[PDB]
């Protein structure tokens, strides 16, 4: 709903347009317990094909 | 701008600008300076505003 | 019946939305900026605002 509510994007010269296809969450770089040990985020990277 | 002239014929100068939101702020003031100021002896005033 | 629960999902989606608002402004100015032929969908967007 967010990507559809923002995208697709005209340029100001009505010449180029950037649209959306799909997203996919990357694998988190560490485990949860490891992220508590090191002191950094258990975060999943987001990769979107545009 | 002083490159042409030196003859008995009306010369013309054609200045391509992008979309007004697309051009940068310094480029804006550059173009408004040279649009506002177009007559003889301008460059000293142009340097003065530079 | 007049007060509504906004749980974890809706605020996260809204903050993702307002983060994507700065991204779309950046790609507005960059995508409307020309020389678009050699441009890939990597350098218009920036992951810093998201």
């Amino acid at each position: 709903a967010a990507f559809r509510s923002v995208f697709p994007i005209q340029s100001y010269s009505g010449n180029s347009e950037l649209q959306y296809v799909s997203y996919r969450l990357g694998e988190p770089v560490f485990d949860v317990q490891e992220c508590q040990i090191r002191g950094v985020t258990y975060s999943a990277p987001l990769r979107v094909k545009l | 701008r002083g490159r042409v002239g030196r003859s008995h014929h009306q010369a013309y100068a054609w200045l391509l600008t992008p979309h007004p939101k697309a051009m940068t702020t310094d480029a804006q003031k550059r173009l408004e300076a040279i649009a506002s100021l177009e007559d003889l002896g301008a460059g000293f005033a142009l340097a003065t505003h530079d | 019946g007049n007060r509504r629960i906004r749980s974890v999902g809706e605020m996260a989606e809204n903050q993702f939305r307002v983060g994507l608002v700065r991204v779309e402004r950046a790609v507005k100015e960059r995508l409307s900026l020309g020389d678009l032929d050699t441009l890939m969908p990597q350098d218009m967007i920036n992951a810093k605002p998201i």
